[PDB]
């Protein structure tokens, strides 16, 4: 009477849908990727990621990237280091490029596993421990080479006003950029001056990132900017985050991808939380503040709802927030967030989700 | 409703229900393959007053999908009445015998 | 300065330990089984096990035997069904032993995966879905003989007064005896008359084992039991569980691992609720039922603490039960269990735990 | 009181505590191996008052023990002071990175 099939494309279309990076660190060998729907709070669908994958979807939404790490045996026996490509809409395997075995093992920040504005690269951090940028050719389904010039750098920020170009945040408290050439390998870079005190002000390496400029929160709550407009990015800061009531109840940022910026706007959304000291810049947001990058003031607040990583869609003017297990979806179109919904349950460890591209060109 | 363990038709899976995860009651999510066997229950429709054999295929290939577990066991029986049995994957054949989810297939009276 | 090192011994006697199957349903690729010592809760220590492991331990107590499937890419690539051989107190792998890729996927019944009473060989059960078992030769490390007569059987009972025979239970409700050779291949078979109806009163494959003879419980909660004094298998019963009063408020057994014997006293342990009807087979406990299988009377009934499994320690008259998270010690030394200790959070999803053989 | 995600030494654990999964402060539950590399905190002493370094190497080899799981952030830097750092593995560089528990290593003042 009635006949099971597989085959099925996703029930929900792609601007519907949202990509929960579940590290699922109680069993880390078993990392996956949910699939929800934003608008109904749905599951979807899923995809394996095996030990602690990281996951970002492509720049034109036809697929999804993983990086993962399998052994032949699991816990003994040969390391594979792989990105893989699976179809968006089928949530299939297509294709396993292999890395070498030194990609980051780490927690889902953003700027660990990311691609060129182009599209045409996959940019990822390695460390073996010694640090360097990885370069997939998305192409050519191959590996490139190390970016040995970031040894001593860690994550990847992508300049979305050039095609192949990014920057990464170095130990001497500067960035470093890299321009690639059309085969992935680097033709040109350069250093900027200090940006911060690593000793005194060390910033969280989440970016509030613009099209030509990208702003970054520091342990204190300062804001540093890095612009990137012309060929050598020029830095500057600090302003505060903190008027006098704020540095008298000791608020500073806390989190992991704890900062957004909504771009049309200029208002960057930043997790807080008051009583700060040493050791509390991975607590949970007490409340979320909107910030005018312009004018340099606070111009909202809101509950936290215990988050601790967020993402900003460009598109439909969205903020997701995330406290490690619930999504909580926001309206972000006025300088005051409004609450739209909270999904449940969306994940057992997460601490980064991002939406399906829409548009973005 | 589909959604519950106690769905009549559901009254001798053990597992994830498939409806919970991307799929429905007779297909299996994305990316997911269906098992070409599986156990069998027979189960009563409380609308209809009848009795119906249900396929209780799993999708397999993913890792499990973890929504909407269930352990019911009407007229379920051990290994040595293999397939009226659900304490074995039924994905066991499957090019990749990963579990993902459980189906609820309606065969006939 | 302080050094960190690694190549340490479980810190505990093997006497004291035991050991926990969880199968982490919830993510089963990464089951495991976790050391306990059940003197005191004490975590000592944990084997991977991969997709759906099964575990016991060698007999002679030296070594930890898992099976498990793995693939080249987990959900993709080639399958691997094994056998590993681990050291017991080391909790390191030492061989793995290939199998064919038709090893029994399913839940922790202890008779899935067992070993000859003379420990040389190993015994599985497959199923394709087709069912045999396969036999180990653990010296030799190799997958030695595939039992096809097993045929539409499930599950391994090893004789304890033989050195390489098991029987297992067929689809006509009777019992197949394999005699295997000292080369791990079939020397003898035979099959009983049929022990139980299958369709009217089917009985639960986990046996209340003793040194020549096994019980079995039923749905409906008769007693069905195997005589292996001789070559060959004499069968018996129904006698019931129950008395008129048991009857009228319908008490049966439910469970997974579900029974017990205590050989030297004969005392058989049952999971049981009340309110039985079909479909309640599996429910937890709502009270542990203690026969005396002489008399084939009940002489004890305790709590049940929502347990779905059990095993027993002869040598030290114990008794753990399991309720899927947490294991419950009992002292069964009188015919009234007395709870001993409860050890909390020790499996995420467990229906199997085991004591360190201490016997040899 | 070592297994507990205050005592002083594990002011910048992020991952199981190994004494809670078999093994010590100072030494790999069975069968899991000591990483080379780490992560170091400087943690103060409740007793004497002194701050000392702890070398925070992982046991690895092994899947997660899932015991006693503490995120403690004390002089904890971003990655661009890489030593520093406790959101990667310092399973890493191992034969096997699996990760299975942290120890918490004193090393002196
Ligand atoms: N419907 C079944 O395949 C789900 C299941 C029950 N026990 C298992 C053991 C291993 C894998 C799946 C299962
Ligand atoms: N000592 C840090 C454990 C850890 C922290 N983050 C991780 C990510 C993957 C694997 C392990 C980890």
């Amino acid at each position: 009477r009635e006949v099971l099939t597989g085959g099925h494309s996703v029930s929900a279309p792609q601007e519907n849908r949202i990509y929960v990076m579940d590290s699922v660190f109680m069993h880390l060998t078993e990392s996956r990727v949910h699939v929800y729907d934003y608008t109904n709070g749905k599951f979807l669908g899923m995809v394996p990621t095996a030990f602690n994958g990281h996951v970002q979807v492509s720049n034109d939404g036809k697929k999804i990237y993983t990086m993962t790490t399998y052994h032949e045996r699991i816990t003994r026996g040969k390391r594979s280091d792989v990105v893989e490509v699976w179809d968006a809409d089928k949530l299939t395997f297509e294709k396993e490029i292999s890395l070498p075995p030194k990609r980051v093992q780490g927690l889902n920040y953003d700027g660990l596993f990311r691609q060129t504005t182009d599209g045409k690269f996959i940019v990822l951090q390695n460390a073996s421990p010694a640090t360097s940028i990885g370069i997939v050719d998305v192409a050519k389904g191959d590996y490139v080479e190390d970016v040995t010039a970031a040894a001593g750098c860690w994550s990847v920020i992508p300049q979305p006003n050039r095609p192949r170009s990014f920057m990464t945040i170095c130990g001497d408290g500067g960035l470093l950029t890299i321009n690639l050439g059309e085969d992935g390998k680097v033709a040109s870079q350069s250093r900027s001056k200090q940006m911060f005190s690593v000793k005194d002000d060390p910033i969280f390496i989440a970016p509030a990132l613009d099209k030509d400029k990208a702003h970054f929160v520091s342990y204190y709550g300062n804001v540093y900017s890095a612009d990137f407009s012309g060929d050598e990015v020029k830095v500057d800061g600090p302003w505060s985050l903190l008027n006098d009531e704020d540095k008298a109840k000791n608020w500073v940022p806390g989190g992991y991808n704890l900062v957004g910026l909504h771009r049309a706007s200029g208002r960057m959304y930043v997790f807080m939380h008051p009583d700060g000291k040493e050791g509390t810049h991975k607590f949970p947001a007490a409340e979320i503040w909107v910030m005018d990058t312009k004018t340099k003031q606070r111009v909202a607040r809101i509950p936290g709802r215990d988050a601790l990583s967020m993402t900003i869609d460009q598109q439909r003017n969205l903020m997701l927030t995330l406290d490690g297990g619930n999504v909580n979806v926001y309206d972000i179109s006025q300088p005051e967030p409004k609450l739209l919904r909270t999904i449940e349950g969306a994940a057992e460890a997460s601490l980064q989700v991002q939406f399906h591209p829409v548009g973005g060109t | 409703e589909v959604n519950s363990c106690d769905y009549w038709r559901h009254c001798a899976v053990d597992g994830f229900l498939c409806s919970c995860c991307g799929g429905t009651t007779t297909t299996c999510p994305p990316g997911s393959t269906p098992s070409p066997i599986s156990w069998i229950g027979t189960c009563h429709n409380p609308h209809d007053g009848k009795d119906y054999l249900i396929s209780y295929h799993d999708c397999c290939g993913k890792t499990a999908c973890g929504r909407c577990q269930c352990n019911t066991q009407t007229r379920e029986r051990p290994g040595y009445e293999f397939f009226l049995h659900n304490d074995v994957n039924w994905c066991m054949a499957n090019e990749n015998s990963t579990f993902h989810c459980t189906t609820s297939v309606l065969v006939g009276l």
